[PDB]
C-alpha cells in the first residue's frame, strides 16, 4: 500500500512531547493552549484518530496550567 | 561543534543533557550562556541567581524541557550566594541557624 497511500513512526518521535504539553515540529498550541493544530500531510483518517489522542494532552495542559498557577496563592485551605 | 550544524535528535539530547548537569549547579555551558543581566558585583543579583539563555538552535521542544529545567540551577545558584552574604555575626542567631 505505500506507493498508493502518502502520510507523514515519524509521528510517534514527536508525539510524547506533545502529550506532556510541550510545543512541537509538527504540533503547535495557540490561545493560551486551548486549542492545537494539526498540521498538513495528515489525511483524514489520521487526524480523526488523532482528535481523540489529543484530548488527554488539552486537558492535561489545562490541569497543569491551573496547578501551576493556584499552587500557593488561594488561601482557603479545603482548594 | 555548532549547535545548528548537528541535525540529529538523540544527539543534540546528549549535548544538552551533557550542558545541563553543569548548569544545575550555576556553572556556564557551552549552549547555555548568563544573561547579559546577571552582574556578579551587585549583592541582590548573586542572591536572586542568574538568568540563562538558550541557544536559538535548539530543538523547540528541547528548548521548551531545557527552559523548564534551567529554574533549578537559578535556585541552587541564589542559595549558594546567600549563604557566603548571610551567614556572620550581625545577622543574628536565626539567620545563621537557618544558613545551616
Amino acid at each position: 500500500i505505500e506507493p498508493y497511500y502518502d502520510t507523514l513512526q515519524t509521528i510517534l518521535t514527536y508525539l510524547p512531547y506533545t502529550m506532556l504539553g510541550s510545543d512541537s515540529k509538527i504540533f503547535t498550541f495557540s490561545n493560551n493552549y486551548t486549542r492545537l493544530e494539526i498540521p498538513k500531510d495528515i489525511n483524514n483518517s489520521f487526524s480523526s484518530l488523532l482528535r481523540e489522542v489529543f484530548e488527554f494532552a488539552i486537558l492535561y495542559k489545562q490541569l497543569a496550567i491551573v496547578v501551576d498557577r493556584y499552587k500557593g496563592t488561594l488561601v482557603s485551605a479545603i482548594k | 561543534p555548532l549547535l545548528s550544524q548537528i541535525s540529529n535528535l538523540n544527539i543534540q539530547q546528549a549535548l544538552i543533557i551533557r550542558e545541563l548537569l553543569f548548569t544545575l549547579l550555576g556553572h556556564e555551558g557551552h549552549y547555555i550562556q548568563y544573561s547579559k543581566r546577571y552582574d556578579p558585583t551587585s549583592q541582590i543579583s548573586r542572591i536572586e541567581g542568574p538568568d540563562y539563555k538558550i541557544a536559538k538552535n535548539l530543538d523547540i521542544s528541547l528548548k521548551v524541557i531545557t527552559k523548564k529545567l534551567v529554574k533549578f540551577g537559578k535556585f541552587y545558584s541564589g542559595l549558594k550566594s546567600f549563604i557566603q552574604v548571610f551567614d556572620n555575626n550581625k545577622f543574628g542567631k536565626i539567620v545563621q541557624k537557618f544558613c545551616s
